[PDB]
């Protein structure tokens, strides 16, 4: 780690000199709370046939969507105080931050 | 095999088909989902985690990209100017364009086979998703070498790696300031913006900068302002015949829209003249997203609000009460109590008849059901999460664009000028530009102004 620098690294390795690792690339995301999955550790809810979450069954999320979050096209609503810049700042900004790879 | 088979075997989650669904009719298909790496691959000791594969930081690291041998294939490695190399192949009316990537199966060749234009490559592997983002990483390619054309100008004794850094350290602050001054206000709206983000007072070494695995899911909400088309203008704000409306299930990975349909400027000029979506609660995601999402690219158009659900099942995250009570807000048991808190019952029932209990609710699902907080375009719930990793970012950044030696008092003074619709005007063909603020400006000609009335950045406190 040097002892006086002038610019970022690539992999924001060494932004924080007492942990090297914080907010720099390939490294874990911190927890703000401990994980819920099936078996406590890995398995999500779900997963399993028949196993309830909270004392209720699982819904399936495409049900969740079709049920709560379809809607009429044409019934759409503009926002009168936001560009869709705004929208697109979002997107750009969020591929600034984060990205969790899949196999 | 994710992509093609519904059995559920690691590293497969796919979602399951419901009865009677509006599209789906065979229930034996499913919507394709791959598990997200775990951070500990095969560990019966460690709770499950994911992996962030770039910089937390607000580092313009979609642009620099966050890995080595990436950073190093985006730079001009002809020359001493510290230029970010360029398209060899194709160019918007003279200006520069992102290069192509050489890729296996490129899924931007699929949305027109003729045209044979492959995905850009930038900072970050997801440019060619939208044209509107290929658009906004184009710009920025643009300002890089913009800045360190005008820095060899100012100080030519400056080496190429001296040219590079200091035009990079540049693009990030005005990352920093468009985010912070411009945009996170409208997002939070003014009581939250002072309660999650009060005046910065210097970096802060105990300040954990890292993306929280819930931000990933609760960023999402952004999917809620997804417009159901691609608006291209012309030179006089009016639609920009042929295709001025295409839905965006046409768009994804459509790169060759950049290559061979009039560049960046009309898409560029659709986004500050287009209203975004308002999120209601009877209009929460479009079904170009929802019933279309990569129709062109892949065996079956999948659905983002889902793929969000099961993203937040996949990452182990808790449900809406949990994440309600780490904010400190009430967490709602009965249908009456979400009705009070949603202030909308017929949404809370609606609730109550999926999930059971309001401990149940995916946070992006219970987080964009939420009333918008005055102001703000987010409820209590997700301007808790947003604003809590935005301070983070903010007040955890060693290189923070106002934190004492990063820049210079005059320096920060020049910073303090700069605007998106400046940069539009700095490396466009685009004339009229949005009158700040950009992203509440977005009707022609009554938000609108003319580039002689806009400050550019005077980089006089940069010579060295
Ligand atoms: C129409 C444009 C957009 C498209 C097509 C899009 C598409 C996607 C897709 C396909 C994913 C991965 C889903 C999964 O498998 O779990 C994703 C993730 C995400 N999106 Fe969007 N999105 C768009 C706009 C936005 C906006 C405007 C925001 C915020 C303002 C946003 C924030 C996120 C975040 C945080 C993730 C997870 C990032 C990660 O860590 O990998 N998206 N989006
Ligand atoms: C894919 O890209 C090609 C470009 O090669 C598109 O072709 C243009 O199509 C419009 C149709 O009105 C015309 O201007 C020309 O006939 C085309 N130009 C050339 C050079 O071919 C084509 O339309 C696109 N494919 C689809 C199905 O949209
Ligand atoms: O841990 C993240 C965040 O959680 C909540 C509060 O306790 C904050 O002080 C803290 O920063
Ligand atoms: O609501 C109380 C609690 O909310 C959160 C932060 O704004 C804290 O500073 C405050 O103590
Ligand atoms: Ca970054
Ligand atoms: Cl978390």
């Amino acid at each position: 780690c040097p002892e006086q620098d002038k610019y970022r690294t690539i992999t924001g390795m060494c932004n924080n000199r007492r942990s090297p690792t914080l907010g720099a690339s390939n490294r874990a995301f911190v927890r703000w709370l401990p994980a819920e999955y099936e078996d406590g550790f890995s398995l999500p809810y779900g997963w399993t046939p028949g196993v309830k979450r909270n004392g209720f069954p699982v819904a399936l999320a495409r049900a969740v969507s079709n049920e709560i979050v379809r809607f009429p096209t044409d019934q759409l609503t503009p926002d009168q105080e936001r560009s869709l810049m705004f929208m697109q700042w979002g997107q750009l900004l969020d591929h600034d931050l984060d990205f969790t790879p899949e196999p | 095999n994710c992509e093609t088979s519904c059995v559920q075997q690691p590293p497969c989650f796919p979602l399951k088909i419901p009865p009677n669904d509006p599209r789906i009719k065979n229930q034996a298909d499913c919507i394709p989902f791959f598990r997200s790496c775990p951070a500990c691959p095969g560990s019966n000791i460690t709770i499950r985690n994911q992996i962030n594969a770039l910089t937390s930081f607000v580092d313009a690291s979609m642009v620099y990209g966050s890995e080595e041998p990436l950073a190093r294939n985006l730079r001009n490695m002809s020359n001493q100017l510290g230029l970010l190399a360029v398209n060899q192949r194709f160019q918007d009316n003279g200006r520069a364009l992102l290069p192509f990537d050489n890729l296996h199966d490129d899924p931007c060749l699929l949305t027109n086979r003729s045209a044979r234009i492959p995905c850009f490559l930038a900072g970050d592997t997801r440019s060619s998703e939208m044209p509107e983002l290929t658009s906004m990483h184009t710009l920025l390619l643009r300002e890089h070498n913009r800045l360190a054309t005008e820095l060899k100008s100012l100080n030519p004794r400056w080496d190429g790696e001296r040219l590079y850094q200091e035009a990079r350290k540049i693009v990030g602050a005005m990352v920093q300031i468009i985010t912070y001054r411009d945009y996170l206000p409208l997002v939070l709206g003014p009581t939250a913006m002072r309660k999650y983000l009060p005046t910065y007072r210097s970096y802060n070494d105990s300040v954990d900068p890292r993306i929280a695995n819930v931000f990933t899911n609760a960023f999402r909400y952004g999917h809620t302002l997804i417009q159901p088309f691609m608006f291209r203008l012309d030179n006089r704000y009016q639609p920009m015949e042929p295709n001025p409306r295409v839905p965006l299930s046409r768009v994804f990975f459509a790169s060759w829209r950049v290559v061979l349909e009039g560049g960046i400027d009309p898409i560029l000029r659709g986004l500050m003249a287009t209203p975004a979506k308002l999120n209601r609660q009877n209009q929460i995601a479009v079904d170009e997203i929802r019933e279309r999402l990569f129709e062109q690219v892949m065996r079956i158009g999948l659905d983002l609000p889902a793929l969000n659900m099961q993203r937040s099942r996949d990452h182990g995250l808790p449900g809406y009460n949990a994440w309600r009570r780490f904010c400190g807000l009430p967490q709602p048991e009965t249908v009456g109590q979400l009705g009070t808190v949603l202030r909308n019952l017929k949404l809370a029932r609606k609730l109550m008849e999926q999930y059971g209990t309001p401990n149940n609710i995916d946070i992006w699902m219970g987080g964009v059901s939420e009333p918008l907080k005055r102001k703000g375009r987010v409820g209590p719930l997700l301007a808790c999460i947003i604003g809590t990793q935005f301070r983070k970012l903010r007040d955890g950044d060693r290189f923070w664009w106002e934190n004492e030696g990063v820049f210079s008092m005059q320096q920060r003074q020049a910073l303090a000028q700069i605007s998106l619709p400046r940069i539009i005007c700095d490396n466009t063909g685009i004339t009229t530009v949005s009158k700040n603020n950009i992203f509440m400006s977005n009707s022609y000609p009554r938000d609108f102004v003319n580039c002689s009335t806009l400050p550019a950045l005077n980089l006089a406190s940069w010579r060295e």
